[PDB]
């Protein structure tokens, strides 16, 4: 069972510091060369840094724009690699992924899930959650309900319906940012024979602020 | 730096047929050891990249048999023997010869399907938002195809452009449709000065605008 798991991301002050961690398991970490790759709009995927294995003197290589500011290191006894980031700039914002080359010529075979790093002086703010219910009466065969999640910062929030029991007719849209901070909407379409007879609830979690809200969709 | 080029930003394909995606490098990727260091990755919407093919033509473990790769020196091709609806995503090539390692800009695979009109739903501000002094009017335009759509907001017959927030989903991996969300941001006071709110959509599936509206005073 192979996996890489990143942790340590989130909101950070421009000019500040942050350390990302990557824990490995399921493969021979001590033989692997480990890399960090980031993704942002405009650059797309961008290689960031690499640290080799002990046999190769733990040598490190960095992309030009982070040399002197970032430091990659590894602890083979904990099967982990770290990325220490200093003097963070707005341009360092993006999703950071841990990936590894387990053996010669294998390429970046395993990737972590990614961790979002937002470099900004704005502050963490919880979301307000509003149920969106139809106006008129259903019918006709299907009904669309929604959930408006607004005023939060930074990303991301996770939205589920009925704690995950409802997923097929669900669309969660990318968040939009403006002066009221982030605004995100999610819709779910269910049979008219399901709502309002049965309870339909929007569950929202905002990790950055430790906020959790469950709002029921009621007929207006 | 070695420059990786994937000219096509996207490629439309119908499920069941074969197709290929190309990638070019500004320098030969042949190493002294005899291996060619070009890999292909797939990034499905909202997920991390995943290795498909390493060193031109070796399929990684778990990768479907329908994928194959070919090429040499500076020109490479990723081929699908039969495309599936679930293959939606962005395909990237990467050179692993010299530092810094560089990726192509990616080619998005677009699945072609039958036209599908959007299901349009408009939602008046929830009462919980009005007591808080806000009044966002939300319009969902769901499960349509092709991807291009235009939305217009009208307040008492007059069009409104400012304070509109637009968001789009990627192509659905099961039904191949697209969806969009448009939100008209108003304050409670603004919301109460008017009565008619309409979400008007223009799509290829209709010669006339798709209209959905409601009246505040109801
Ligand atoms: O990533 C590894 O090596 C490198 C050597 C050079 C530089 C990038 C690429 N060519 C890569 C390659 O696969 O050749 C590796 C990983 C585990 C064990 C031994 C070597």
């Amino acid at each position: 069972e192979v996996t890489l798991q990143e942790s340590g991301g989130g909101l950070v002050q421009p000019g500040g510091s942050m350390k990302l961690s990557c824990a490995a398991s399921g493969f021979t970490f001590s033989d692997a060369w480990v890399d960090w790759v980031r993704q942002s709009p405009g650059k797309g995927l961008e290689w960031v840094a690499e640290i080799r294995n002990k046999a190769n003197n733990h040598a490190t290589k960095y992309t030009e724009s982070v040399k002197g500011r970032f430091t990659i290191s590894r602890d083979d006894s904990k099967s982990s690699v770290y990325l220490q980031m200093n003097s963070l700039r707005a341009e360092d914002t993006g999703i950071y992924y841990c990936t590894s080359v387990p053996q010669l010529g294998r390429g970046f075979a395993y990737w972590g899930q990614g961790t979002l790093v937002t470099v900004s002086a704005a502050s963490t703010t919880p979301p307000s959650v509003y149920p969106l219910a139809p106006g008129s009466g259903g019918a006709g065969s299907m009904v669309t309900l929604g959930c408006l999640v607004k005023g939060y910062f930074p990303e991301p929030v996770t939205v589920t319906w009925n704690s995950g029991a409802l997923s097929s007719g669900v669309h969660t849209f990318p968040a939009v940012l403006q002066s009221d901070l982030y605004t995100l909407s999610s819709s779910v379409t269910v049979p008219s024979s399901t709502w309002p007879s049965q309870t339909v609830t929007c569950n929202v979690a905002h990790p950055a602020s430790s906020t959790q809200v469950d709002k029921k969709i009621v007929p207006k | 730096d070695i420059v990786m080029t994937q000219a096509a930003p996207s490629v439309p394909v119908t499920p069941g047929e074969s197709v290929s995606i190309s990638c070019r490098s500004s320098k030969s990727l042949l190493h002294s050891n005899g291996y060619t260091y070009l890999h292909w990755f797939l990034q499905r919407p909202g997920q991390s990249p995943q290795l498909l093919i390493y060193r031109v033509s070796n399929l990684a473990s778990g990768v479907p048999d329908r994928f194959s790769g070919s090429g040499s020196g500076t020109a490479f091709t990723l081929r699908f023997s039969r495309v599936e609806a679930e293959d939606v995503g962005v395909y990237y090539c990467m050179q692993h010869l010299e530092y810094p390692f560089t990726f192509g800009s990616g080619t998005k695979l677009e699945i072609k399907r039958a036209d599908a009109a959007p299901t349009v739903s408009i939602f008046p501000p929830s009462s919980e938002q009005l007591t808080s002094g806000g009044a966002s009017v939300v319009c969902f335009l769901n499960n349509f195809y092709p991807q291009d759509i235009t939305v217009s907001w009208k307040i008492d017959g007059a069009e409104r452009s400012s304070g509109v927030l637009n968001s789009w989903t990627d192509q659905d991996s099961s039904d191949s449709t697209y969806s969009m969300s448009s939100t008209l941001t108003l304050t409670k006071d603004e919301y109460e000065r008017h009565s008619s709110y309409t979400c008007e959509a223009t799509h290829k599936t209709s010669t006339s605008p798709i209209t959905k509206s409601f009246n505040r005073g109801e």
